[PDB]
C-alpha cells in the first residue's frame, strides 16, 4: 500500500502545480477543478488515519489540503476577476468587446468563456472587471 | 493501535449536533442544507485534528517513536550518550644515530595510511639510539585498521633511519561513529527488563578491551547434562571473543585471553580486585578453527551480477558465524535462494579439504557439519563449479 | 521529522481560509460582520488549547517542575528529602561494679543534653568501666561542640556523677535540605546505579560516626573466603581506625561489634543489613604495639629541618595500616627527601625498654614484623649523636 499511496499523493501535488500554470476559463469551472483535487487529498487522509497507520502523515496531508485551497480558490475568483453582465439582447462579439472595454481588439478573450456563435453572444456576458 | 481511544464517528457527530442545538438553536435540530449544517461538519473536521495533535505529542515523548533529535535529549538525561568516532592506535619503533634532535610534527605511513605521534616527543634521540612512540591515525574510521609490520618515514630528518618498523602487533581500534537506529536499540535495551544483567554488563564491558571485535555467548552445543538426565545450569560466567581484524580467522591464542580474564575478574577471581563486582567468578574462552570447503552448484544460468552478490553474501555469513554452532546446508541455500528466486535451481554442498578428517568435526546424514564445543567454522575457499547452460 | 506549535498569524489564517472555503464558498471575510467574530473566536479556542498543553507538559519535567510537584514523582521512586540530623559521640563512665543501670540515662556536657543511643547492660561490668554511644537531643549543627568533661543529668546510686567523652569529639550534626539542593541529587541519581563494588562497601563504613580510615586485611593475615561449601568467594572483612578520638586510633571491641551488626545485619548471611543477600562479613579492631625510634645525626642539621623530619615520621606511623611491617627503608626515605641525598642519616627501631611484646619480632634486615590484629604505634622519637663532623 505504500507504493500506491505515495504515487497518488505525488501525482495530485504535481497536478495542482499544473492547474496553477493556466488561466481559469470561468469561476464555476475553476472551482470545479479544485473540488476534483480536495477529494483525492481528503480520500488519502482517511486511509492514513484509519487505525493510526501514520499519524504524522495524516497531519501533513491535512495541512497541505488547506494550503492548496487558499491558492486554488484565489485563482478561480481573482485571477482575471470575471463578472457577469446583463445586456439588453444578443449582439456580436466585436460590439460587446467595444462597449465593455472600449477596444474592439479584445473580442478574442470572450471566445473561451461564452458559448454561442460569435454573432449571437448574450444576452448575458461574462468578462473581466474594468479597473480604470 | 491508537493509544487515545476514539469513540465511533457516529457517536461523535451526534454529540456535536446535540450540543449546537441545545445552546444556539434552542433544542431544534439542523436543516439538512444550511449554514448550521456546514459549521457542524467543519467543527467535526477540527475535532479530528485535535485528536491527532494530542496523540502525536505523546508519540514524540516515547523512546521507541521519538524523533532522532529528541531521542538523544532524553538519553542524555539518563547518562546514555552516543559513541563518537574512534582513531586507530599502536606503537612504532624508531632507530637512528644518538644525539640528533627530533621534531614534533613527524609522521609515518603504512600502506597509504598516515600516522602521527600521539604523545610529547622527547627533545632528542636517547643514548641507545632506539625510541618508541605512540601514534594515532590522522583520519578516523575503520580504514585505520591494518595488519602490517613495516613502514617508512614520510618527513626525512637527518640522522634517523629512512626505514621504520612497528611492534609485533599492529594498529587497530579505530571505528566509525554511531548512527541513530543502532543508538535507539541500545537505549531501549537499557530501559527494558532483562534478567541476569550482570552477564550483559560483563559482555558489554569486554568489548572495550583493545583489539576486540565481537562477543559471543556460549553456543548451543555447549549445553551439558549430568548422569541424572537433567540440564545443568552453572554459576560462573563465560563467553567467547574474536579478533577478526588482528588474527587469522579472528581466533586468538590462549595467552591473550588469559590477560583479559585476570583484568575482568581479578587475581584471585571473585574478590572484586577486577572490574567485576564482589563475589563474581568467571572465565573468558577462545576457540579452535576447523576448515571447510563450500561448493555452489547450478549458478551458471544466473546473470554475472547475481553470481557475484550470492558468493559475497555466503562468504560474509560464514565469516561472522559464532563458535560451537552447527553449519547447515539449509542456511546457505536459503540465503542464496532469497536473491535468485524461490523457483531457481540452487544447491550447495560442504566438504573438508582433501576429504580428510579433523578434530571436532562430524558430518550427519542430511549433510550438516556438526561442530563440537570450543570450535568455530573457518572458511577456507569458495568454489562455484562450472557447467554449460543456455547455449 | 518534527511538527511544532504554530505561530499566531500562521494559525489564524489557516482557520479563516478553512472556514471561508468550506462554509461561504470562497467568499471573503468582510471585517466587522458576524463571520469576523466567529472566525476570531474559533482562533481563540485554537490557541488556548496549545498554551495549556505546553504548560502542563512542563510539569512532568523534573528540571522545571514546581517544588510541591517535585516531592511527588520523586517519592514514587523512593527519593525523599533529608531532615536535620543528630550529632553523635562516645562517653565513658565508672562506678561500683554490680550497680543496677537504667535505659534512660542522660548526660549534660555544656548547655547540651545527650541521651544514650545503644543498649545499656543491666549491670555495670566487673572492671567498673563502661563505654556508650550518645546522640544529641536537639538536632542541628550546634551539637558538634568540642568539650571533654560533663556530668550525669540525674544521680544514680553507686555510680559517679562525672563522665568524660573520648577526645571531646562530636560529629554528625547538620541542617535540613532545601528545594534547590534537592532538585540536584535526584536528577543526578537518575544517572547512577550501585554495583556493590568493594569501594562501595568501604565507603559505606566511613558513614559511621568518628571513623577516619578503613583498610583491608594486611599482607600478614591469612583470610578465609569460603565460609561454606561454595565455589566463589563469599566472605569479606576489614579494619577501622578512630585516629581523632581514641588513643592510637584503636577502639575497644565493644564498638566494632555494633558496626558489624549494622553493616552486615543480624542474623548474618540473609541480607538484613546494608550488604547483599548471601554475603557475610566482620569488622575487627587491633591491639597497639609500642615502638621507639632513634634518629642519629639530626642534631647537626638546622633546627627547622629537624622538626620537619620528626613531624613527618610521626604522621606516617600514625596512619600505618594494622598488621603490616614497618620497614626501615620507609623511614630513611622520608629523611632523604628533605635533608638531601648527601647527608649522613641513619635510623633504627627498638622496643621500649628493649622488652618483649606479643606479636612483635625483628628480622635480619632490622625491620619490625607485626602479626595479625596488631598495629605499630609511636611511643617516643629521640635524637642521638655518636659521630664527629664540622
Amino acid at each position: 500500500n505504500a507504493i500506491f499511496s505515495a504515487v497518488r499523493v505525488l501525482a495530485t501535488a504535481y497536478l495542482s502545480k499544473a492547474y496553477m500554470e493556466t488561466v481559469a476559463s470561468t469561476v464555476n469551472e475553476g472551482l470545479a477543478q479544485y473540488d476534483q483535487i480536495a477529494a483525492i487529498l481528503e480520500q488519502e487522509a482517511q486511509i492514513a488515519q484509519e487505525d493510526c497507520h501514520d499519524n504524522e502523515f495524516f497531519l501533513s496531508i491535512r495541512e497541505f489540503s488547506v494550503s492548496v485551497a487558499r491558492v486554488m480558490v484565489n485563482r478561480a475568483y481573482n485571477s482575471p476577476a470575471l463578472i457577469v453582465y446583463s445586456f439588453p439582447g444578443t449582439m456580436h462579439s466585436l460590439v460587446v468587446a467595444w462597449e465593455i472595454f472600449g477596444d474592439a481588439k479584445r473580442s478574442r478573450e470572450l471566445e473561451g468563456r461564452n458559448t454561442g456563435a460569435p454573432w449571437a453572444i448574450g444576452p448575458k456576458v461574462i468578462a473581466e472587471r474594468v479597473r480604470a | 493501535a491508537c493509544t487515545i481511544q476514539r469513540p465511533e464517528p457516529q457517536a461523535l457527530r451526534d454529540k456535536i449536533a446535540t450540543r449546537f442545538s441545545t445552546n444556539v438553536l434552542g433544542g431544534a435540530e439542523i436543516i439538512p442544507e444550511s449554514n448550521e449544517f456546514y459549521v457542524v461538519t467543519l467543527e467535526y473536521a477540527m475535532q479530528e485534528e485535535f485528536f491527532a495533535f494530542a496523540e502525536q505529542m505523546w508519540r514524540e515523548q516515547d523512546p521507541r517513536y521519538a524523533c532522532c533529535e529528541n531521542l538523544v535529549k532524553m538519553a542524555a538525561r539518563r547518562g546514555v550518550y552516543p559513541k563518537p568516532a574512534q582513531f586507530a592506535q599502536g606503537y612504532v619503533r624508531m632507530t637512528g644515530v644518538p644525539g640528533s634532535a627530533l621534531n614534533q610534527n613527524l609522521r609515518f605511513q603504512f600502506e597509504n595510511q598516515t600516522y602521527e605521534a600521539a604523545s610529547v616527543v622527547p627533545d632528542q634521540l636517547p643514548a641507545t639510539g632506539v625510541l618508541v612512540l605512540r601514534v594515532s591515525a590522522v583520519t578516523p574510521g575503520p580504514s585505520g585498521n591494518i595488519r602490517v609490520t613495516e613502514g617508512s618515514l614520510v618527513t626525512p630528518v637527518p640522522g634517523i633511519s629512512s626505514a621504520v618498523t612497528a611492534y609485533g602487533g599492529n594498529f587497530c581500534g579505530g571505528d566509525d561513529a554511531e548512527e541513530c537506529e543502532p543508538f535507539r536499540t541500545r537505549y531501549l535495551q537499557r530501559l527494558q527488563y532483562e534478567p541476569r544483567l550482570t552477564v550483559e554488563w560483563l559482555k558489554s564491558k569486554a568489548m572495550e578491551w583493545p583489539c576486540v571485535t565481537d562477543v559471543f555467548d556460549l553456543g548451543p552445543n555447549c549445553c551439558s547434562v549430568n548422569a541424572l538426565g537433567e540440564v545443568e545450569c552453572p554459576n560462573n560466567i563465560e563467553f567467547y571473543v574474536l579478533f577478526r581484524d588482528t588474527f587469522d580467522c579472528g581466533l586468538a591464542p590462549q595467552c591473550v585471553v588469559d590477560e583479559i580474564t585476570d583484568w575482568l575478574f581479578g587475581s584471585p577471581q571473585g574478590l572484586g580486585q577486577g572490574e567485576a563486582e564482589f563475589g563474581i567468578c568467571g572465565k573468558v574462552r577462545t576457540a579452535t578453527a576447523v576448515n571447510l570447503d563450500i561448493y555452489l552448484n547450478g549458478l551458471s544460468c544466473a546473470t554475472p551480477a547475481q553470481a557475484r552478490v550470492v558468493e559475497q553474501r555466503i562468504t560474509d555469513f560464514i565469516n561472522r558465524h559464532p563458535p560451537s554452532t552447527n553449519l547447515t546446508v539449509e542456511q546457505l541455500r536459503f540465503i542464496g535462494l532469497q536473491v535468485l528466486g524461490s523457483s531457481f535451481a540452487f544447491d550447495v554442498a560442504i566438504r573438508s579439504p582433501g576429504d580428510a578428517s579433523q578434530s571436532g568435526l562430524r558430518f550427519n546424514a542430511c549433510g550438516d557439519a556438526e561442530i563440537d564445543c570450543d570450535y568455530k567454522a573457518c572458511l577456507n575457499s569458495v568454489q562455484v563449479i562450472n557447467n554449460n547452460v543456455t547455449t
